């Protein structure tokens, strides 16, 4: 039988008042011979008709999946809205309805802290930025790198690690060429969360 | 009071 | 003060035995007037003495950042042992310990669906492949593609989602030139978790 | 009963 997975938005779109926060209910499995879904959305149990049908897509051995995706708006989703997909078809002996919202509790704001790169970094044509982000709540992130107005993109990031206290950490780490940074070039880790006074902080590193 | 990252807004107090 | 953060092993190296998974005890904001941290280690409550000493490195402001790494063995970590790491310093009122373990709770074997590209995807120059990954508990998991025996390295994971019966979900998407798939090039997503047989699986896609 | 993962080794039963 077919099976419905339920996508929360992501970070920094629910965080960004320009972009557009979705939750996706995605259906799998679905058979040609019953190929059917009926979605209904709740928002705390209100149905709501704003989302879209999406056409069904192929899967292999005759199956289908199916897409259905709401656009939340940004404060019902950090005021803790749950949003529920119901999903209806002939071959399902019930509806299956799958709930989704913001993990609950106080929030907590992250901080930063930087390093330049080591005595050995300076050896080498690239060398390594970090930013330890560090005592946030949700876990709930976004962190990217610019310098100059501009994406820095060369860049890895850990998962939020649970600390001791309940609260996250993480680190993310940019990549540049060497001669970018002898330049004298600022690099920025940018941070968005809701703890944040207007979701956002940056830091900042360059050659000292 | 605007917070805005490369140029896209982020939020408002 | 110095704040101190412990980083478990990275999925892949935990689950892999040609691998060799760590857990790093990371010191920040290490005073440049009392520098000097001392590391302890145990394994649950057993003091080991096999973890290497890094050399301090620079941060802004007059401060280190000190860095001890201890490499675990992947039955103990996967058996469920105690990592805790304890931090003296000088400006501390007291020792700082952390403690990480895997999380605890029947593991279950991830399932996978694969989807191969959509209608309007096949209209372009680039498609996408993915594979959806759900079931499976702990959320620790590592998903990579290969085509050929070689890896294919442009694709994007989501984090794991928790679903409504506590296991975990995500998806892992590909993308690659439409000519590639068009040739019959075999695509496969490679799975691994703690659940599996020999912590192993793969999926594969191609034109049909 | 060992698995591999692109030349390298994963596991054994």
């Amino acid at each position: 039988g077919p099976s419905v997975f339920l996508f929360p938005p992501k970070p920094k779109d629910t965080l960004m008042i320009s972009r557009t926060p979705e939750v996706t209910c995605v259906v799998v499995d679905v058979s040609h011979e019953d190929p059917e879904v009926k979605f209904n959305w709740y928002v705390d149990g209100v149905e709501v008709h704003n989302a879209k049908t999406k056409p069904r897509e192929e899967q292999y051995n005759s199956t289908y999946r199916v897409v259905s995706v709401l656009t939340v708006l940004h404060q019902d989703w950090l005021n803790g809205k749950e949003y529920k997909c119901k999903v209806s078809n002939k071959a399902l002996p019930a509806p299956i309805e799958k709930t989704i919202s913001k993990a609950k509790g106080q929030p907590r704001e992250p901080q930063v802290s930087t390093l330049p790169p080591s005595r050995e970094e300076m050896t080498k044509n690239q060398v390594s930025l970090m930013c330890l982000v560090y005592g946030f709540y949700p876990s709930d992130i976004a962190v990217e790198w610019e310098s100059n107005g501009q994406p820095e993109n060369n860049y890895k990031t850990t998962p939020p690690v649970l600390d001791s206290d309940g609260s996250f950490f993480l680190y993310s780490v940019l990549t540049v060429d060497k001669s970018r940074w002898q330049q004298g070039n600022v690099f920025s880790c940018s941070v968005m969360h809701e703890a944040l006074h207007n979701h956002y902080t940056q830091k900042s590193l360059s050659l000292s | 009071d605007c917070a805005w990252h490369l140029g896209e807004l982020v939020w408002c107090t």
